[PDB]
């Protein structure tokens, strides 16, 4: 069963800095099937990557997805107001899916 | 969402083609992209395959060494190397997108066709022989037939059994010349288009398969057999 | 393409609800579906998921025994038959689209609160 | 009066292999001197073709361009170079010695067997679609049958329409699902090694060729296809 | 005495494409050859001529100013260049040894087959208008219908009058959406698949040819009018 | 709100022509537009579409590779630059503005007749088989007419048979002259303008599309087939 | 429970038998009796049936008037009269008992062969026709086949032309004897077993059906026709 | 899960040849590794057997003393060196994975035809 | 050396009907280490049944093996077309693996 480890847990950042967010597997992801998510508060998880590196219809260039095997990185070249809620990475590989615990960019 | 193919034609035996498939619509760069054939009159037949590149390339046995899969994701295009080509290559070639769980070859190029061959606009002379089967006893009489499409020059046709596990034996030649060694109760006639070989009185070692072969030209060619149970 | 979401809640220990995802804009009978869950001040959870028939139905262990997944093709929609609630169970409850390697979650319902208490 | 044969066996796709022919009893150097195949539960079938010095040496177009027929007439042996080679090439190879009309094919090797082979003991998953033919009306209803050898996991089953002188066309996949724009008089059904597609009212524009599609292994196969008409 | 072709295939519009045909057994550098080409399903059609240094070459009318027909006599190779490819030249093309009254044209090459193609589909939006036509009298009332094979989404379907030597008039736009200034008497009705367009009262102006037209998406389609005469 | 079309006329194939569209009475660079086009006695078909400073431009499948649509907003103007014309292309050439949801196409230009032609004619000899189907058993006789609308000179008439995937095949030359090969049960006859082919007593192997050609000019033509089945 | 069946036979045309079912093993006199019958090679058809005293007796339309059902339930038996026989009424002929809730024809007897002729047959000329159909055009030639088993004697065929609602027409007796106001453009010809009509030209009026007939025996026999459209 | 064979072939008495089995799908390395045999229209009978470093390898009778059965775990293949060869080795041979109480012979290469004749 | 006797040598039976195969060893078969084996013409033996009476994953449970000592027998309960072949049992108890001479399923 992968676990997924999100780290960061908190990160305080300014407008217009770039965070770097890492998910790293207990196991290899199988096809780089690892997605990324945002979620503001009181609201949906979004989709903005997936296969490690696709970006999703609509996410804007400054979000950017690689990684492969165990070790994955989001990161966002330039925060926004907009930008600061909850990132969850999620891996799809196998018939159990699941997510990392979430990091905060505040 | 669209597959546009090229290529393909006639082309000589041994020789190279390049087939094409430039995709739009989706994200070429993600899908996994394959090749398939149906030769003429035939079922389909997978060919090769190709994913992201941290996978392997496939291919079917009928074209692994001389074929290859590839693509260039920067033009969304496929492309099929064939290399050694042989008259068992001959087929309408189909790009294909393949979705696995989420619609198999949903998405399909219209298909190009391939044609391997040396030959003009003549056909070989075939060879029909009838029946396919003869179910008989020792001691009966058995008559096959071998039939031409274009008449047989000089008469060069001979006939031959083949035993299970067996290389062919001569039997006849000359339409009508038995060979050396041959038993007289094997005997062949006819000339043109219509030929025959008489088994006179069946033994028990006669069971097996014959052929009949024309070799009035410098294209030689089988009977497709009969068999004499 | 979008998940229109109903039902949801405040129940006691025990009882027993059940959520409705109505889709629309895309072909709903061919699609998986998933239901995915996030407790209060915590992370996001998958529950369960449906598909094709001939496919297997999955359920997460914590809910294996208690939930039931089920779609209704014809009237598009999905379901969520939740029994033997506990405290535990409290959670937002998600539908959404699986796309697998064509986008993953890539539409979402927009979530309904379930809590298990007395 | 003899041709002794060697080579063969059992080569991965694109390998190469040389068979050899020693011929003893008559005059080698001068003969005229033919490879012929056979292939599993086929007829004969020319190969290659090679004679004096002053004649061309000929090849079939299945193998022309890929194969060297050759002759060493000072050890009185033939040769034959197998390159590239293709499952297509999977047959019992005989040297023969072609006397025209003094005995057409009158003397035979034993012949060797070569099986160009990348897979393993096991057998893909074979589809057989019945029945072959449906002669029905328009209105009334088709019934088709795929069942595979083993059992096709997770389901992975699709079923493709196709037209004469056109690409197939996704009608089922996963067994059961319709794909997008199909009308709903198409469906899918079974599990395991038993699949069936049903057209509850044929339209007249229903009439072809189906075929089903697993892609629940490396392997893909399709089924030999049910022609309604 | 036998001509071999190559060349061909797949191609898009406005493509340039060359096939040879290459001699052997006759005197090519004094025959005249011709190319012939056979449409799918329809019949042969002569599409070019070459002979000696010293006579005319001939082309037909569709292909003039686009094809050339050229010869290498050293080679006994006969070549057509193809340029400015269209759909209308999709066919099998032949090379043929023309004889005159000594066999016209006694040798034929195998054929390869050209497609001119942009795409495989297909799955445009098929409106078929019915009836179509319609003799009536003036007072009476025409009922036109236009039968989609896919929903047309948002119900974007438009009705135009069209009179000999005229620019297409809108009559209805959104299904049922009379155009500014169009008379009571026309009324547009219908959903999804099935649209009407009616005509309660025929006055003689309304006689004239009137087209659907749905642009729910990015491939517009026309019914193929209905005359009301 | 009117469209002022210009341009147009009486090409050649293979030539390049410039159609034009001025626009007044409306926004026009906010306004998507459009070329439709209607041959001679057919129906409207869709061309290209344009639209605002993000030019997504979109193309009908015959056309794409071959036209280009543009716009100069500065001007009002539309343009479609054709080139690599056929006589496919002959049509009544439309501008039009598309209005969508708020009325379709609704402001059309007066139309342009473009025209792709090489001559007028078109005087060759039209050759005219009967009858097109012909549904006989083996063993009885088949007799095929070819009439000619002018005298065939000399009697250059030749006929074919064609089986299909297959070359064509000379069977008659100059009217009643049997090919080398061809079987005493084909048997031509006929002069002047009316000339038959007859088949005596049908074999399975008769039954294919034969054609009927003269070569008594500068233009062969060929008969449109008779199919024997 | 059991029916046991006696009776039938071979009688000739206009003549009388009688069927009889004599039952065993349930209440006989309390249940629904029904014939039906099967002809050669055909399906099952219902022919009457009877039930209790003060039930109707039933009958099909073709029987109605000929055949009389009827029952002795003091012999448990069931009898079928049968009157005015023809060649259609031969069939196989089954006794069943109806439980229709409960079982439908849940008992049946064993059928026995009622065969109706009067010595057939035969030693009648057989005449074929070819082809069944012609599609042509004024002014093209009709050409038209009859076929008989035997040899004609004396060359004693006609042939008729029939157009819809009339009577035919005397175009061609004696083989080739036009006759009396026929016109020219209509002629005859063959002999022994191959016989020919010619059309020449065919007119607007010539449009009808034509039938060949002999008359060299005391048996007159027809064609079935070839319709000219 | 496979067993690729390679080699065979007509060669005449006296004559060498060296048959291949190469392995994919499980840990090579830890099975034991035979060679069965079949002439044509006969039965299956067994040649040769080897396992482990330190373990035993075995032939049959008919064959002890000309055939040579050996490994390359680091290639993951399987050899069968037969010398000395008489018409009665004409055979198809097959290499099999040997699975004991686990499944016997559960994976067998395709086979390869060894004909000895002059 | 353990001699596997397989009778009868064919059996002529027809599609629905059900085949009895017997395996008879000249010794006891320790552990019951017994295996059935299917072969269709030209192709590689294809594992029925082991230990006795275990079935191979895949095999349709028409298939039955059972048995033990010296006697065995493999049950084919409604014969397919597809089960027409040669039959072979084969004892693996000790170090000199030996095969019935099969049954032919005609």
């Amino acid at each position: 069963d992968i676990v997924l480890t999100q780290s960061p847990a908190t990160l305080s950042l300014s407008p217009g800095e770039r965070a770097t967010l890492s998910c790293r597997a207990s196991q290899s992801v199988s096809s780089n099937y690892l997605a990324w998510y945002q979620q503001k508060p009181g609201q949906a998880p979004r989709l903005l990557i997936y296969d490690s590196s696709s970006r999703a219809t609509g996410v804007p260039a400054r979000f950017s997805g690689s990684g492969s095997g165990t070790d994955f990185t989001l990161t966002i070249s330039s925060l926004e107001p907009e930008d600061f809620a909850v990132y969850y990475c999620h891996q799809y590989s196998d018939i159990s899916p699941t997510f990392g615990q979430g990091t905060k960019v505040e | 969402v669209q597959l546009v193919e090229s290529g393909g034609g006639l082309v000589q035996p041994g020789g190279s083609l390049r087939l094409s498939c430039a995709a739009s619509g989706f994200t070429f760069r993600n899908s996994a992209m394959h090749w398939v054939r149906q030769a003429p009159g035939k079922g389909l037949e997978w060919v090769s395959s190709i994913w992201y590149s941290g996978s392997n390339t496939y291919y079917a046995d009928s074209v692994k060494g001389r074929f290859t899969i590839s693509r260039d994701n920067s033009k969304n295009t496929l492309y099929l190397q064939m290399n050694s080509l042989t008259a068992e290559d001959t087929a309408v070639y189909y790009c294909a997108r393949f979705a696995g769980g989420w619609g198999a070859y949903d998405v399909w190029g219209q298909g190009t066709l391939v044609t391997v061959s040396s030959g003009g606009g003549g056909s070989d002379i075939v060879l029909t022989q009838s029946p396919a089967t003869l179910s008989l006893s020792p001691g009966e009489r058995a008559t096959l037939s071998c039939r031409a499409s274009q008449s047989v020059s000089s008469n060069y046709l001979a006939w031959y059994q083949q035993k299970p596990g067996q290389a062919p034996r001569l039997l006849i030649y000359d339409s009508s010349s038995r060979a050396t060694g041959v038993p007289a109760r094997f005997s062949g006639s006819g000339s043109g288009t219509d030929f025959t070989l008489t088994i006179s009185s069946l033994e028990p070692e006669d069971f097996a398969v014959y052929y009949c072969h024309q070799y009035s030209d410098i294209s030689p060619t089988f009977g497709q057999g009969t068999k004499v149970e | 393409v979008q998940l229109v979401e109903s039902g949801g809640g405040l129940v006691q220990p025990g009882g027993s609800l059940r959520l409705s995802c109505a889709a629309s804009g895309f072909t709903f009978r061919n699609s998986a579906m998933h239901w995915v869950r996030q407790a209060p001040g915590k992370g996001l959870e998958w529950v369960s998921s449906i598909w094709y028939s001939g496919s297997n139905t999955y359920y997460a262990d914590s809910v294996k025994g208690r939930f039931t997944i089920s779609r209704d093709n014809s009237k598009n929609t999905l379901y969520l038959q939740m029994n033997s609630l506990t405290a535990e169970d409290t959670a937002v409850y998600y539908c959404a689209r699986f796309a697998g390697g064509w986008g993953a979650y890539d539409v979402w319902g927009q979530g309904t609160l379930v809590t298990v208490s007395s």
